[PDB]
């Protein structure tokens, strides 16, 4: 008492609640700067005119 | 109707262990179960109302979880006054407030 | 901190009737539902009966239908349980618990309990 | 405990027929059943994992269906290379990975 | 495309002990769970034991509790299973399967399998 440890263990089971079920979450953060972009799309390239 | 089963009956641990108890239902009750602590020498007291809602005034050591047909209670600290009999009760099915069998807890 | 004092326990012969009273003092009583539950000397807890905040919705256990009657007096803050036609299997310890809500058949469960009173049905 | 049965045991068909197999469970397992094919001359292999998820690398002829209590597997083409035994396994209940009886499949 | 090679089979008398080895090379072994399962000669397949990616969670079949022991060496990418106190019904085929997950008790089932090795427990 007066001093709890923030760390706690999940109790995931195969048949918990639907919301209780664990979900994997990945957040992708994109930053665009004047520097040459190195992460481009699948669009091909042509010849300049 | 409904049938509640207690997989463990008597459990042994120490003052510095963590214990878990499970209660299984015949069919889904939609997380409507309650956990009661009954000291052999005084009036029984409620520990958990609802699936995972902690009653006021009791230590946060106890933790309830589970939904659907199975439910679980866990003690992380095992303070030396945690000797009692623990019951799981459903309040969703047509049989009103049917209780499961007892679950003895001993420390060793 | 609420109080639940029960009386009327004792020993009677089979086929007789006895009377139980349960008085509460630690909370407002006009808006809470109450229940009577049973604990066998060698078995777990079992529900017996229940009454709402006012005597409109009333429930009894299936095994005790037509034999036991529950009453409630709000003015003196108490409820009562009349046991009629007792048998040898009603010698258990009876608790007088209070419901969290106001109705009888709700997902809300018993919040506060009181020390049980011991009854015996034998010669 | 869990108990599960194979309603069909031996089935006869042709090269251009459609066949179905059903797996029956004593209790609902939340569609956590898997289908295995065991060739008599080599090790068995998995085809359908989960309710209706097809494991990559196998032909799309095999189709899983059914959720909850009873489940079904279906073959629409019946290739001449489909001589093997089909099993249904639960991975839900406290008996760890129970496996069902064999289901012989042949064509004539 | 992964490889699962097994050894340790043969003919033994009841009551003695032996060992079986299973090696995998077609994938990363340090983070996958393995299992040993049994095909009866005239009956369907039954599970025996399983180990996780790390030797922290262990389990055994009910019929073989306290009889068999499993081990796992991630350095050489292999696992081992020890037959102890064998009797008449342990003359079945044994497979070495790979779990799709990493724990021992998960809804994820076996993904790849390997050729079984035959054992005989008789005189």
């Amino acid at each position: 008492f007066n001093c709890y440890f923030p760390l706690r263990s999940y109790s995931f089971r195969p048949t918990y609640g639907v919301g209780h079920q664990p979900y994997r979450v990945v957040v992708l953060s994109f930053e665009l700067l004047h520097a040459p972009a190195t992460v481009c799309g699948p669009k091909k390239s042509t010849n300049l005119v | 109707d409904i049938q509640m089963t207690q997989s463990p009956s008597s459990l042994s641990a120490s003052v510095g262990d963590r214990v878990t108890i499970t209660c299984r239902a015949s069919q889904s009750i939609s997380s409507y179960l309650n956990w009661f602590q009954h000291k052999p020498g005084k009036a029984p007291k409620l520990l958990i109302y609802g699936a995972s809602s902690l009653q006021s005034g009791v230590p946060s050591r106890f933790s309830g979880s589970g939904s659907g047909t199975d439910f679980t209670l866990t003690i992380s600290s095992l303070q030396p006054e945690d000797f009692a009999t623990y019951y799981c009760q459903q309040s969703y099915s047509t049989p009103p407030y049917t209780f499961g069998q007892g679950t003895k807890l001993e420390i060793k | 901190e609420v109080q639940l004092v029960e009386s009327g326990g004792g020993l009677v012969q089979p086929g007789r009737s006895l009377r139980l009273s349960c008085a509460a003092s630690g909370f407002t009583f006009d808006d809470y539902a109450m229940h009577w539950v049973r604990q066998a000397p060698g078995k777990g807890l079992e529900w017996v009966s229940g009454i709402s905040w006012n005597s409109d919705s009333i429930d009894y256990a299936d095994s005790v239908k037509g034999r036991f009657t529950i009453s409630r007096d709000n003015a003196k803050n108490s409820l009562y349980l009349q046991m009629n036609s007792l048998r040898a299997e009603d010698t258990a310890l009876y608790y007088c618990a209070k419901d969290r809500g106001y109705e009888i058949l709700t997902p809300a469960s018993f919040d506060y309990w009181g020390q049980g009173t011991l009854v015996t049905v034998s010669s």
